């Protein structure tokens, strides 16, 4: 955030500054799931339990 | 940030504050919904205790702990840390009972607790606490509810709330002042606590909860602290279930 | 083309050498297993380390 | 760097703290002690002088620690203060216990041990102060020592610490004769002090002086500080003033 | 790295790399071999000289802890003076308290208790030793009740019972040999020549009694540290045996 | 960086403080011990810096612990100072408890034990001194020469050099010395001790210091004149 | 950063401690063990790991008392100090109050002990989980100790390496083994099946089995050798 040029730091060139954090606990479990639906899934997997790890 | 300020907890930033104490609060955010509902003839405590898996035993772990036999306390944030402040409260409470031969006043407890938290910011071989603690009871001068921040700030509260889903919780408390300008009876403030915590579980929705409610009331518990259980608790469950749906 | 080097001219039967076999030889012999699992078969490898290994 | 504390050594096993503490002595003025057959003379130099400065109430680099042994001081003076008192107290502890005055070698040994002890253990600072001990004991008659800020001692017939150590040392030993008269001992001190010192006119107020003799007032070790009016005279005999 | 500058600071593996490192101090010191048998445990060592002016007949690296408990060591001897000191005290205080032989196993624990000490304080064992111990022991003795036992006391971990163990520098190649040459059919005389046989293999020195030293724990013969003639005799038998082969 | 405390180790298991302490010995001048069949000669390089410096009042490199134990040292002079008085008291405390003349084994083991205690501790450095502790006992006729090292490890050796350029002096001593035959006469024990020291002094026959210890509490320190007859005797054969 | 990883008295910006988190990693590297219980019985089954085959194993069960005991997963030095402190407490309780202290009441003291070293500057944190069992008047109990020091009362748990397949087993058979009361054989049996599933690079032998059992009519007893020959 401190490599942002002063040209765009003037109003009316950016107006929304929108933060992306590092995926929280609840967010990890969902990301893991979609990756897991490319390959076979099983009842063995519990994503909530992988996310804690 | 660095340069002290967040690396040591007695060092002040140019902002006149300490960023580690904000971080102490952040751990409270991560902790779960606990309310205390002040009443005109008692005090009510409710807590959401989440169920991680169903191997857990029902009603056998809590965050409700008693000091004396008339002061209820519940903490949210870091669980083992929160135990130890109440434990330290007991040792303090015991000393008051020895010297003065009398239960502690709830404003006396509020002063002694706030000295203990504030001390853990004066040294750097110590860690701060990272818990809020809703507490209070009934004494001479009636019922009093206080809530302590990990900041070491307190004030009297007509409603106190902490944990993650506290946004919903604070709004429902303020509605409770408006609908009943006495803050309602302690019996129905138990039911009122169950409806709050269930809405607070819409913020915690991914897992299951266990509702534990306790009270200490002037004549509905006969001036003593007891757990709210059995047909009282079953009622709360049922009222709460009805009113979300 | 076609080196006059085998795993006799390398000492150690190291951990990296066991993971190295899996990348080249295993999906070349049988791309069937990789397809069924639903992983896309290893074919990229980066050997890196201190000098003189 | 490995100058963070006394505990820690460089690759080569030297300790920088000792080194700094030696250098501390030579940022305060020249001090010269000469032993002679007929007395040991002490002379020191004032690093301070302002026009409104007084220095007639006390000598700021000469203390008698006992009625037979006295020390001239080189180093930081606050550091000096603590130790001057420790030594003098230890001296009289000896007097209480044995009903006779402390031998020189013990007195020096005690302070170098304390100074080393601050290096050997703890967080405490080393204290860079070099004392020239001039004493008399029946073990070796007149004895002139100095103590290192490295925390050990060496016997002497002359030594110079404080500013211009190299300059003072060659000049003193060139005009040394094994015997030496106490008057010549005085005359020599003043001559080496002028050359070293960057104040062209060496006046009596830039000088501290004591002469220590058992050849004067026999059967009694007698240490006598010269007054300003006596120091004023000897400068005219050496032709400075 | 950064996890070898704290002794209460763990690695992102959950370990202490101050402690890990002390394992390599143990390995640095010269080889020691112990082999338990059903007749006694034979404890052999390696020494090193750089000058023949070294008195090799008046140096310790097999030490007597009792008249039936002996030990070998490997690693830093600065640490070992202290380690062996503690362990002498325990055997003696046991006979003080009890008039009966210490247990081999029990001794093994007490040693490891002093090993635990890395800082100061801690309940139920007030800590007085300030750094990691850099010394291990092979602990061999005899109590009747468990017969002859061989343990390796590991300051980093805790004690592991062995039926044969090599520590030090030459440990990796010895352990494999000791797999193929520990039997449930060993005799005490054969064990003696076995130890020398394994030592020579990993010793890049000359085999002589000047850098070796056998000893036994036999409960009927007492703890006997052997003579130079005696060990010399065992060097001689070894060579005639392997000449024929 | 693991040379910042004695509570932090390197991946090889060293505390570099001890390693840097051994280099500190080398700053202090050499000391040589050599035993014979009925003596030990403990001989040392002495320093003569200036005419001003004395010898009376200027420390010796030999200090006598007691009447049947002697001690030489090499290292920093301040560090050995606390160690010697400390050593002397320990030596007295033996007799106080037991009521017997001090054992040489007891003495090397406690004195390096003081060193050991410091090294074990992480908040304080130990000394930077290696010593020779030589002696006899009135009961035992066996001559003993022991060593300490800055780690607080004590070792026993028939003959040893420690101090300044010790290694070079060592190699010469190996050859002449035999565990099968040490020097038979005292005078011959002294000749070897001198032959070794000649090397470190370069020239200086006032700079070679000889002391002799024999059983039945015989310690002598040789006159300047006596040390000089050896030097001249060694040059005629040389 | 992980420049908050340099202390035990310094919370991170997100309100975590890295020290307590790395300690969780140490459980995972520690040896697997399964707890479970019934109204009238409680069992630990633990995998006894050797360093090699000249090594005669290691006890993973420490007897706390005659009605209490614990098992371990993670650091062996750490299990040792907290076992000493816990044993003192059992002695204390029995000396001063004539009483078998409740498992759960016992567990709040061990929780504090942990948090002492968390609060203070120095004091190594603890990077072990202990599974606590006991049988008092209030029946069997099972606590799971954390390196935070939190105490969790469960009907069943597993910790260590590859211990997640044992939690999926127990969940399914949860209600089954509780109802079995007055029959230790079955509860014992269940703990063996759980820890079968864990395995990798290992096969159960006689001397990998250590079963620790306390119950309605049973002292704290650790079973080994010919008595686990009926359950290998
Ligand atoms: N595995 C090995 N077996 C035998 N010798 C080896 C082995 N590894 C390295 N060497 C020796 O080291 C020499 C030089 O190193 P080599 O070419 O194997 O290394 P590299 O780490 O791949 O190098 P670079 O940085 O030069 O690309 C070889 O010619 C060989 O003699």
């Amino acid at each position: 955030v401190d490599v942002l040029d002063p040209a765009l730091l003037r109003s009316g060139r950016l107006d929304r500054k929108i933060e992306f954090p590092l995926p929280s606990e609840d967010s990890r479990a969902q990301i893991l799931q979609i990756h897991s639906r490319k390959m076979t899934t099983d009842d063995d997997i519990n994503w909530q339990e992988l996310a804690r790890s | 940030i660095g340069t002290g300020y967040d690396l040591s907890n007695s060092v002040f930033s140019p902002d006149g504050r300490n960023f580690q104490v904000e971080y102490a609060v952040k751990a409270v955010e991560n902790g779960t919904t606990s309310i205390g509902i002040k009443c005109n003839d008692g005090v009510v405590f409710a807590v959401e205790k989440l169920i991680t898996s169903k191997l857990l035993v029902p009603q056998k772990n809590v965050k409700i702990q008693v000091v004396d036999r008339h002061i209820g306390c519940v903490y949210s944030g870091l669980i083992p840390d929160g135990r130890h402040l109440v434990n330290r409260g007991r040792e303090e409470a015991a000393s008051f009972k020895k010297l003065y031969k009398t239960p502690i006043p709830i404003p006396a407890f509020a002063d002694r607790l706030g000295q203990y938290v504030q001390a853990h910011t004066l040294y750097n071989s110590v860690r701060p606490f990272g818990v809020s603690t809703i507490f209070g009871g009934v004494d001479k001068n009636g019922a009093h509810l206080y809530m302590l921040e990990p900041s070491g700030s307190y004030w009297g509260y007509k409603g106190a709330a902490t944990g993650k889903g506290r946004q919903s919780a604070k709004a429902e408390l303020e509605k409770l002042v408006d609908h009943h300008p006495e803050g309602l009876s302690a019996r129905e403030a138990v039911k009122q606590a169950a409806k709050i915590i269930y809405l607070a579980h819409e913020d915690n929705k991914e897992k299951d909860f266990e509702l534990e409610i306790s009270w200490c009331s002037l004549s509905e518990t006969n001036g003593l602290h007891k757990f709210v259980k059995g047909d009282l608790l079953q009622e709360a469950i049922d009222f709460a279930q009805k009113e979300i749906n | 083309e076609k080196p006059d080097v085998t795993y006799s001219d390398v000492g150690g039967c190291k951990d990296q050498i066991e993971k190295l076999r899996e990348v080249v030889e295993l999906p070349l012999l049988s791309p069937e297993r990789f397809a069924t699992l639903g992983i896309d078969p290893p074919k990229g490898i980066l050997l890196y380390g201190p000098p003189g290994t | 760097r490995y100058d963070s504390r006394t505990t820690i050594f460089s690759p080569e096993g030297r300790l920088y703290q000792v080194e700094y503490a030696l250098e501390s002595i030579s940022h305060a003025g020249t001090a010269i002690g000469i032993m002679a057959s007929d007395g040991i003379v002490l002379a020191a130099e004032r690093k301070v002088t302002s026009t409104l400065l007084e220095q007639d109430t006390s000598t700021e680099k000469l203390y008698k620690l006992n009625d037979k042994i006295a020390v001239a001081v080189a180093g930081l003076t606050a550091d000096a203060e603590i130790l001057i008192n420790t030594a003098r107290i230890h001296a009289q502890n000896y007097l209480k216990t044995y009903n006779e005055d402390i031998p020189v070698e013990i007195l020096v040994r005690r302070l170098s041990d304390i100074k080393q002890g601050y290096t050997q253990h703890g967080g405490l600072r080393p204290f860079g102060v070099s004392f020239i001990y001039a004493g008399y004991d029946d073990r070796y008659g007149y004895q002139l020592y100095t103590s290192n800020p490295s925390g050990n001692y060496t016997g002497w017939k002359a030594i110079s610490v404080g500013a211009n150590t190299s300059a003072a040392q060659t000049l003193l030993q060139m005009d040394y004769k094994d015997d030496m008269k106490v008057d010549d001992a005085i005359e020599l001190a003043l001559k080496t002090l002028s050359k070293t010192t960057d104040s062209s006119a060496l006046t009596y107020d830039r000088l501290e002086f004591a002469t220590i003799r058992k050849g004067a007032n026999d059967g009694e070790v007698y240490q006598k500080i010269f007054k300003p009016q006596e120091i004023k005279d000897i400068l005219v005999k050496t032709g400075i003033t | 790295s950064e996890y070898d500058r704290g002794v209460s600071t763990f690695s992102p593996e959950g370990r202490l790399f101050q402690v890990e490192y002390s394992l390599e101090a143990i390995k640095l010191g010269s080889t020691a071999i112990g082999i338990a048998t059903k007749e006694g445990v034979v404890l052999g060592v390696e020494k090193r000289a750089t000058s023949p002016l070294l008195e090799s007949d008046s140096i310790e690296k097999i030490v007597e802890i009792d008249r039936h408990i002996g030990c070998a060591m490997s690693g830093l001897t600065a640490d070992a003076r202290s380690m062996i000191e503690h362990a002498r005290t325990a055997a003696v205080t046991h006979n003080l308290y009890y008039d009966e032989d210490i247990n081999v196993e029990s001794l093994t624990q007490s040693v490891c208790d002093l090993a635990l000490r890395f800082g100061e304080g801690a309940s139920g064992e007030e800590r007085l030793m300030s750094r990691p111990f850099g010394v291990a022991l092979l602990i061999a003795g005899h109590d009747a009740d468990d017969g002859y036992q061989l343990f390796h006391a590991e300051p980093s971990g805790t004690f592991y019972r062995y039926n044969a163990k090599a520590i030090g520098s030459g440990s990796e190649g010895a352990q494999a040999e000791l797999l193929n040459e520990w039997h449930s059919s060993l005799t005490l005389k054969e064990a003696e020549l076995l130890v020398l046989k394994i030592l020579k293999q990993v010793m890049e020195e000359k085999l002589d009694e000047n850098n070796a030293q056998l000893s036994c724990i036999t409960k009927q013969d007492g703890f006997k540290i052997y003579d130079n003639e005696k060990t010399a005799e065992l060097i001689k038998e070894l060579k005639e045996k392997e000449a024929a082969e | 960086g693991y040379d910042r405390a004695l509570s932090i180790f390197s991946p090889d298991g060293h505390i570099f403080q001890v390693e840097y302490a051994l280099e500190a010995v080398k700053r202090g001048t050499c000391a040589v011990g050599v035993k014979g069949k009925n003596c030990v000669v403990l001989g040392c390089e002495r320093r003569s810096t200036l005419k001003l410096q004395d010898t009376r009042i200027t420390p010796s490199k030999v200090s006598k612990i007691d009447s049947h134990v002697v001690l030489s040292f090499s290292g920093l002079n301040a560090d050995s100072r606390i160690l010697i008085e400390k050593a002397r008291v320990e030596a007295q405390s033996h007799r106080l408890t037991l009521e017997d003349p001090v054992t040489v084994e007891y003495l090397t083991r406690y004195v390096a034990g003081v060193q050991q205690r410091y090294t074990q501790s992480g908040g304080v450095r130990p000394f930077g001194v290696s010593t020779l502790i030589a002696g006899f006992d009135p009961r035992d006729d066996e001559p003993k020469l022991y060593q300490t090292e800055p780690s607080g490890i004590y070792s026993s050796w028939s003959a040893q050099t420690i101090g300044r350029n010790s290694k070079t002096v060592r190699e010469f001593l190996e050859k002449n010395y035999d565990r099968k035959e040490p020097p038979a006469t005292v005078e011959e024990c002294v000749k070897l001790t001198v032959r070794s020291l000649l090397e470190v002094v370069q020239t200086g026959a006032k700079n070679i210091e000889i002391t002799v210890v024999k059983p039945d509490s015989d310690i002598v320190a040789l006159s300047s004149e006596e040390i000089n007859q050896y030097v001249t005797q060694i040059e005629q054969e040389k | 950063r992980n420049n908050y990883d340099g202390d035990t008295v310094t919370f991170s910006p997100t309100g975590r401690l890295f020290q307590v988190e790395y300690a969780l990693e140490a459980i995972k590297q520690g040896s697997v063990t399964v707890g479970l219980r019934s109204n009238t019985h409680a069992v630990l089954v633990a995998l006894k790991r050797n360093a090699d085959e000249l090594s005669s194993y290691q006890k993973k069960i420490i007897k706390c008392d005659e009605h209490m005991g614990l098992s371990l997963a993670g650091l062996a030095p750490d299990a040792r100090v907290l076992s000493n402190y816990l044993r003192q407490q059992c002695n204390y309780s029995s000396l001063v109050f004539n009483r078998k202290l409740a498992v759960e009441r016992a567990g709040h003291l061990l929780c504090d002990k942990a948090q002492k070293n968390t609060q203070s500057y120095g004091g190594r944190p603890y990077g072990v989980g202990l599974l606590i069992i006991g049988y008092d008047k209030s029946g069997a109990h099972l606590l799971e100790f954390q390196p935070s020091g939190n105490v969790t009362e469960l009907y069943g748990t597993a910790i260590g390496a590859r211990s997640q397949g044992a939690k999926t087993y127990l969940e399914r058979t949860l209600d089954t083994f509780i109802k079995i009361d007055g029959n230790p054989d079955e509860l014992i049996k269940a703990g063996v099946e759980a820890i079968s599933q864990s395995l990798r690079d290992e096969s159960l032998t006689v001397d990998n089995l250590s079963i620790a059992i306390v119950g309605k009519d049973t002292p704290f007893t650790i079973y080994d050798g010919e008595a686990v020959a009926k359950y290998i």
